[PDB]
RNA sequence: GAUGGGGAAGCUCCGUUUCAAAGGCCUGAUUUUAUGCAGGCCACCAUCGAAAGGGAAUCCGGUUAAGAUUCCGGAACCUGGAUAUGGAUUCUUCACGGUAACGUAACUGAAUGUGGAGACGUCGGCGCGAGCCCUGGGAGGAGUUAUCUUUUCUUCUUAACA
RNA sequence: CUUGUGACGGCCCGUGAAAAUCCACAGGAAGGAAUAGUUUUCAUGCCAGGUCGUACUGAUAACCGCAGCAGGUCUCCAAGG
RNA sequence: AGAACUGGUACGGACAAGGGGAAUCUGACUGUCUAAUUAAAACAUAGCAUUGCGAUGGUCAGAAAGUGAUGUUGACGCAAU
RNA sequence: UUUACUUAUUCAAUGAAGCGGAGCUGGAAUUCAUUUUCCACGUUCUAGCAUUCAAGGUCCCAUUCGGGGCUGAUCCGGGUU
């Protein structure tokens, strides 16, 4: 249950090799009145802790899922 | 009749002294080698109230010369000692406060406290608040020292018998009143179950040798022979005179 | 609490100095000074004793 | 007497009180003399003795207390130590 | 303002216990609650903790002494005569 | 008379190197700009060399006569001086303020003092300095 | 309250570290092997005794006819023991920065010793915090409404742990 | 309001438990490198965590008072006017 | 805190919530007791006074005992009145 | 009646540590011949620290990684005091 910001850290985490499960949450959010944005939350699950890579850019989000491995069992929600 | 109060205090179920809040005994270090061939240094590290006593104590620290450790002792504090203090104890020590010079070494007119009665009892005489022992004279050939005890008593004791220099602390204590059964309550409840004292002449004759009668009166005289027994020794025991004394202790 | 002291690492338990997590730093100062001073005093006492009793 | 000479120095010469400024002056060598109160810590006392040994400055021990020395210099607080840098008028440096 | 003519600290004891005992207690309560001077630092930070425990807050020291005063006169005499005979013996 | 002269022996009381014996080589008695107070550059020991006997044959001997020295800027108030002295030729050049603020310069300064300390200790000299202050 | 010991016709009494030969470790040497065995250390001196004293470690949500911090889901913590990768240190072998207070991801340390926490009264008022209570706006729902009431009530939450 | 704590203050002829457990420090035995090792008080990863209790009442009806007795029986939470 | 205006002079509007004074006897006080007929003037209390005791001891206990309470104590103390 | 001996008995300590004697090494002693005996026979401005069969010196060993004995710390008697 630890925040994460470094993306390559998150990637080597996905390949920590105890990691098996992952999740991607979408959230409807507000920066300002007229641009209620879309917060992405990559929650990866291994053994001792859950790591939450936070993101507030859909372009980066898509790129991330394009970068991820296929075998890591994901949950989109 | 019936068993009576002192005659139960011997058995001592509820009359045992209370001990939870005491630091153990206060005693003089063993007369091992140094205190009978030289001296040793110790550090008064702290001073502390002991509960049930009236004087304070001194947590003092020496070093066992035979082993790498620090052996702690509990002394009685005389007036003039303080923390972080160097207390030199033994035969070849110095005549200041706190030191433990032998009575054979000290001179006449000297003041001491926590004095031994025979070398290796480690503190018998004048251990209570403000009580001191005075030296009188020696007979070094057949080494003996005459000392005057707070009862005025001229005793003779050995010369290797140690004794701390100074006057015991906490003096003046009984110069103050108490004013309050509660103050006395607290006193005797940390000492031992010894209070309140109730009068036999108010008891019944089963419960005491004064009790009873349509008038609170003793009836039979309270001056009791020393060769009386356990059950009769209520009153003034082995007494030589009674009443108000007017004059002098005469000693 | 003590078992939690046993959990944590050294950084959280003491200080990088001699007498890290035992004695106040000012007390460290004081006792260092005491050591140096009185051993020097011991030395000068020793040599004055030696020379006066050598004369005598 | 000594308190009179010290007041003369307070008026004419110059000085600094207290351990910190005193030992700073002594490190700089600018001082000449120290007066030290009896009551102040034996450690501080011996340390100053060492410092003045190095500096070759003079030392004097005051038959009094931080209060007495303060009254002597004319101040109203505790002074365990005083450093005479120069007197000008007094025989302090000459006597004792 | 000025509160009490002559009871002082013994007005908390009220109308009890007799004037004489209140006088004695007054004397000794003053003695025991007063601040004294630590000989080591000259400061007025000396107080009783307990009977014959007289401690100084400023200089973090403790001295043993009388329950109500910090130096009892008997022990003063003892200090003096000890110094006397000790000077004589070393002499 | 000032005595904070650049060959001196002193006793560090405050800091990671406290209770230590350093040698004074470069006193900035009249202040500075970056450490503006009565301060110095000094050097001393971080790990004293151990006692040595006849029993040791050469390996424990080398291991025990090793040194871990250090250098340090410090306040005189955070120093204690002595009367002892020491020779300062081998490193009074390399040591400077510019030797600091560059860890490459630091390590090089540490290399030479070790050599400069080991031989003066390997010679039975300055025993008081190469000893330990116990407390 | 055993044992050792002493009493007692004796059932049993005293006494709890004492007039006791009161034991069990670390190290390596045997790598036929036991643990004999080279070595040194140390010195409780049984035990029992508090479901309110001390004490290693868990929380939320939901769930049953009846259970729940115990079950389910999720997220955590300690203890013990194997333990491998990464990282730090080092050819100046057991880290560096800081004037200092001290800081950091770590960053050798046996015997023995020292210190600290555990571990500590009661009362007063003062400050600070938590939850509650009072309350404004706005978003939903309900009520009243002959009259008047931008109205009365109600939901707007966020645990351990990091 | 209830509570928890922090620093202070007052009182005492009263100064207001112990032990287990844990940690650090001093010390420097022992051992350790260069193609190497070093450490498992840094991160991460692996396994296991037994035994017994656990429902309910806790009282003008579940307890004791011969009983579904106006009695007695330790405590926590505690809204608005 | 104060002022206008008002009221069938009512208004701490219910609840809540001191009767007092002058003297006597007696115990000083607070406190405790005869559970289930006596709460008092009784006991206690602080304070006053006396007595014993220097540890090979005083007081008390125990069938005894290498036993024990005061005593982890020491005449400003323990014990008995 | 006075005192003597320690072993019996009794008391108390202590982790049964420094007993006693003699002796060095110094001071005094007047030595009336050589010492006659007596004193010491490692510590005191300071709230530090003191430990690894002790370092050293010395003699051996099988030198090598090191190992051991004497002294450092006088000797005798084994009466714990
Ligand atoms: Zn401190
Ligand atoms: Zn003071």
């Amino acid at each position: 249950a630890r925040e994460i910001t470094d993306i390559k850290q998150f990637l080597e985490l996905t390949r920590r090799a105890d990691v098996k499960t992952a999740t991607v949450k979408i959230n409807k959010k507000l920066n300002k009145a007229g641009k209620p944005f879309r917060q992405t939350k990559f929650k990866v699950r291994g053994s001792s802790s859950l790591y939450t890579l936070v993101i507030n850019d859909a372009g980066k989000a898509k790129k991330l899922i394009q970068s991820l491995p296929p075998t890591l069992k994901v949950n989109r929600l | 009749g019936r068993v009576i109060r002192n005659q139960r205090k011997g058995a001592g179920s509820i009359f045992t002294s209370h001990t939870r809040l005491r630091q153990g005994a206060a005693k003089l270090r063993t007369l091992d080698y140094a205190e009978r061939h030289g001296y040793i240094r110790g550090i008064v590290k702290q001073i502390v109230h002991d509960s049930g006593r009236g004087a304070p104590l001194a947590k003092v620290v020496f070093r066992d010369p035979y082993k790498y450790r620090l052996r702690e002792e509990i002394f009685i504090a005389n007036e003039g000692v303080h923390t972080g203090q160097f207390i030199y104890a033994g035969k070849k020590a110095s005549l200041n406060v706190g030191n433990v010079l032998p009575l054979g070494s000290v001179p006449e007119g000297t003041i001491v406290s926590n004095v031994e009665e025979k070398p290796g009892d480690r503190g018998a005489l004048a251990r209570a608040s403000g009580n001191y022992v005075i030296i009188i004279g020696h007979n070094p050939d057949e080494n003996k020292t005459r000392v005057r005890l707070p009862s005025g008593a001229k005793k003779v004791i050995s010369s290797d018998a140690r004794g701390v220099i100074g006057v015991i602390a906490g003096g003046g204590r009984v110069d103050k009143p108490l004013l309050k059964a509660g103050r006395a309550f607290h006193k005797y409840r940390l000492k031992r179950n010894s209070w309140p004292k109730t009068r036999g002449v108010a008891m019944n004759p089963v419960d005491h040798p004064h009790g009873g009668g349509n008038h609170q009166h003793i009836g039979k005289a309270s001056t009791i022979s020393r060769g009386a027994v356990s059950g009769q020794k209520a009153g003034l025991i082995a007494a030589r005179r009674t009443g108000l004394l007017r004059g002098s202790q005469k000693t | 609490r003590p078992r939690q002291y046993a959990t944590v690492s050294k950084t959280h338990k003491t200080v990088s100095r001699a007498y890290g997590g035992s004695r106040c730093a000012n007390c460290v100062k004081e006792r260092i000074i005491r050591a140096f001073l009185i051993e020097e005093q011991k030395i000068v006492k020793k040599v004055v004793k030696e020379q006066t009793e050598a004369a005598k | 007497s000594i308190n009179q000479k010290l007041a003369l120095v307070i008026k004419s010469g110059k000085y600094t009180l207290g351990y910190k400024s005193t030992v700073k002056s002594l490190r700089q060598g600018k001082s000449k003399l120290i007066i030290i109160a009896a009551n102040t810590p034996v450690l501080r006392k011996s340390e100053l003795e060492y410092y003045a040994m190095l500096s070759k400055t003079k030392v004097y021990y005051f038959q009094g207390g931080n209060n007495e020395l303060g009254t002597a210099v004319g101040k109203l607080f505790r002074v365990g130590v005083v450093s005479i840098l120069e007197a000008g008028d007094s025989d302090i440096l000459t006597t004792l | 303002a000025k509160r009490t003519k002559k009871v002082g600290i013994t007005g908390k004891y009220g109308v009890r216990y007799g004037s004489s005992l209140r006088r004695q207690v007054k004397k000794l309560e003053i003695q025991q609650h007063a601040r004294y001077d630590c000989s080591f630092c000259g400061k007025k930070t000396v107080k009783r903790g307990a009977a014959g425990i007289w401690t100084c807050s400023c200089c973090k020291k403790t001295v043993a002494g009388g329950a109500y005063t910090v130096s009892t006169a008997a022990a003063a005499t003892v200090r003096s005569t000890i110094r006397r005979l000790r000077e004589m013996v070393e002499a | 008379a000032k005595f904070l002269k650049a060959g001196k022996v002193a006793v560090v009381v405050r800091g990671r190197y406290a209770g230590k014996k350093v040698v004074i080589v470069k006193p900035h008695d009249e202040g500075s700009k970056s450490h503006p107070f009565g301060h110095a550059l000094v050097a001393g020991i971080e790990r004293y060399p151990l006692k040595v006997t006849k029993k040791h044959g050469a390996k424990k001997v080398a291991k025990r006569t090793k040194i871990k020295p250090f250098i340090k800027v410090v306040n005189y108030n955070h120093l204690l001086p002595t009367r002892y002295t020491l020779d300062v030729e081998a490193f009074k050049s390399v040591v400077s303020t510019e030797t600091f603020e560059q860890p490459s310069q630091r390590e090089e300064a540490k290399k030479v003092v070790k050599k400069a300390f080991e031989e003066r200790h390997q010679a039975g000299k300055n025993q008081w300095f190469f000893s330990k202050l116990r407390f």
